[PDB]
């Protein structure tokens, strides 16, 4: 699963 | 087609930013300086290449449907609010809404393993 913080720091 | 939330239809659409806010390539020039369409947030404008965004291109369909926001402006679909914890907003691997853990019905308190969707993506039962 993705979270807000997970996406972060995927994508920065 | 993508179900919509009535708060979602006619809402503002904010003015979209036509660079990617990822690295700033435009719609011409992704991260392989190949042509890609942005996908823009209602809330900010801010951009985002498909790619930069690490989405699917199934996933990429069904957001541009829809009444996306950013990374930072998400907010949850049940409560609308944002919440101070960044890691208790799940998004919806099927639409990428945002729903607290504690807004879910019944409310999670531990990270699923696999995908994660939500229950505007789940379908009636027969
Ligand atoms: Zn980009
Ligand atoms: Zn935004
Ligand atoms: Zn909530
Ligand atoms: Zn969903």
């Amino acid at each position: 699963a993705r979270t807000k913080q997970t996406a972060r720091k995927s994508t920065g | 087609h993508m179900l919509e939330l009535p708060h979602e239809k006619d809402k503002p659409v904010a003015e979209p930013i036509p660079i990617c806010s990822f690295c700033l390539g435009t719609k011409e020039q992704n991260r392989e300086k190949k042509p890609e369409e942005l996908i823009s947030c209602a809330d900010c404008g801010n951009s985002g290449h498909p790619s930069c965004l690490k989405f699917s291109p199934e996933l990429t369909v069904r957001v541009k449907a829809l009444r996306w926001q950013c990374i930072e402006c998400k907010t949850c679909s049940s409560c609308r609010d944002q919440g101070k914890n960044a890691d208790n907003m799940l998004f919806c691997d099927s639409c990428d809404r945002g729903f607290h853990m504690e807004c879910c019905d019944p409310p999670l308190t531990r990270m699923p393993k696999g995908m994660w969707i939500c229950q505007i993506c789940r379908p009636r039962k027969k």
